[PDB]
């Protein structure tokens, strides 16, 4: 028979602290090992947990992962979300003479912003570029960033930074143009932004 | 410490019909080395694993992705009559026994097929000072850096304060983003954020350094276009801290 891999749910985004559950299924029971992995951006595969045939379960600091062989089943449970979990978290299994990896669950864990203070700013022009480019920060993780309406303007996602030695962390969306209609000011309408958000004037 | 799984080259560039052979150490002690295909529309496909110079098992990819094994567990698998589609992270994983254990996975060779190396270009690179308003209103100043332009996605971005290479207060974006999202060949751009105190900010001393490495044509590429050739490079830019 054809082996098929299928992992649910294919994104997930949870506020750091929650326990989670990622799901594997494979329609071939005869298989000698389950694995899961995680990937990050940039980067090759990491090991998380194997199991064998023989096993029904492996665990390894907050990650637990069950094995029902019989019924084509795993889950992989991640206690208390942190944010250095975010990462696409990868299925496989070793079938005879094939091996075969599902689709991915790739998961955001979003920090809690305990004292919140959207505001956009406008950063200095480069004397080496042409661009203007405005800053969307300290916004609470609720907030979605959206796609400009416009296809010369430029918005990135929500990004997180962590200032470690203040034990503070703040995300932010980058926007920029080159066009001369262009104005901080109204550079993230498209997105749903706090009404408290500061706006300084230029 | 000890070396992990290592692969060679990191990055290619190629053109529709050239081949390409890349190569693969494992970790000490392991015998099974196995390639796989990893891109967007497929996800992470199975070449093929090699144990004890012979291969073991095979995927369903044609005949013209090959591979072998050297005596020292060393592989190289090749890739011929090459296709835009072929573009793709190539990742090797050794193992004491892929049967039952666990899989360890290089960084990958990054591929990009390209119908022509006139496509190729590198970032251009600029850092923007931090507003004023940042500064008064919470006391710390972020600067943020554009990488744009650029194709392909090889691309490494990372910050540098008085020499040393800073993680904490760093946020780049995963992925670029597509400055023309409708074409396959689409430039590139992506952005990432360096936030300070405004203490630090403050000190005329301290110097600031956005570094884009780009990883382009080799110098056996033909090049014959009025810009200059895009090799393989780095694109800095650069600030220092201001007292007002």
């Amino acid at each position: 028979m054809k082996q098929e891999v299928t992992q649910i749910p294919a994104a997930l985004s949870v506020p750091e602290g929650e326990n989670l559950v990622l799901n594997c299924s494979f329609t071939d029971s005869a298989i000698y090992n389950l694995q899961w992995f995680r990937q990050d951006p940039g980067k090759g595969l990491t090991s998380l947990l194997l199991i064998q045939s023989s096993q029904r379960e492996q665990t390894s600091g907050r990650l637990n992962a069950s094995l029902d062989k019989s019924s084509g089943r795993s889950t992989l449970y991640i206690a208390a979300s942190q944010p250095g979990d975010s990462a696409t978290y990868l299925c496989a299994v070793t079938n005879f003479n094939k091996f075969y990896f599902g689709s991915g669950t790739k998961l955001n864990v979003k920090p809690n912003i305990q004292n919140p203070d959207p505001a956009v700013y406008q950063l200095r022009d480069s004397k080496s570029s042409d661009k203007s480019v405005c800053l969307f920060t300290d916004f609470d993780s609720q907030t979605n960033v959206s796609q400009s309406k416009d296809s010369d303007v430029y918005i990135t996602d929500k990004c997180v930074l962590d200032m470690r030695s203040m034990d503070f962390k703040s995300n932010s969306a980058v926007a920029w143009s080159n066009k001369s209609d262009f104005a901080c000011a109204n550079a993230f309408n498209n997105s749903i932004i706090p009404e408290d958000t500061f706006f300084p004037s230029p | 410490m000890k070396a992990g799984v290592t692969q060679t080259p990191r990055y290619l560039i190629k053109t529709r019909g050239q081949q390409v052979t890349l190569s693969c150490s494992p970790i000490s002690g392991h015998r099974s080395v196995s390639w796989y295909q990893q891109t967007p529309g497929q996800g992470l496909q199975f070449l093929f694993e090699y144990f004890s110079e012979t291969q073991r098992n095979k995927g369903n990819f044609p005949g013209r992705f090959s591979g072998r094994q050297f005596s020292n567990s060393r592989s190289e698998m090749n890739v011929s009559t090459l296709e835009l589609g072929d573009s793709a992270l190539y990742l090797c994983a050794s193992s004491f026994d892929s049967g039952n254990s666990p899989l360890h996975f290089g960084n990958g060779t990054r591929l990009t097929v390209t119908e022509d190396l006139n496509k190729v270009f590198p970032p251009e690179v600029a850092v923007f000072e931090p507003s004023e308003a940042e500064i008064s209103h919470t006391q710390k100043a972020t600067l943020v850096c554009l990488a744009t332009g650029f194709f392909p996605d090889h691309v490494e971005l990372s910050w540098w304060v008085n020499g040393k290479e800073v993680h904490s207060g760093v946020c780049t974006d995963p992925q670029p983003l597509k400055e023309q999202p409708a074409l396959n060949d689409s430039r590139y751009s992506l952005s990432s954020r360096l936030r300070v105190s405004a203490t630090f900010w403050q000190n005329p001393r301290n110097h600031f350094r956005c570094q884009v490495q780009f990883y382009g044509l080799s110098e056996n590429d033909e090049w014959t276009q009025d810009r200059a050739k895009p090799v393989t490079q780095i694109v800095s830019a650069e600030a220092w801290g201001r007292a007002d």
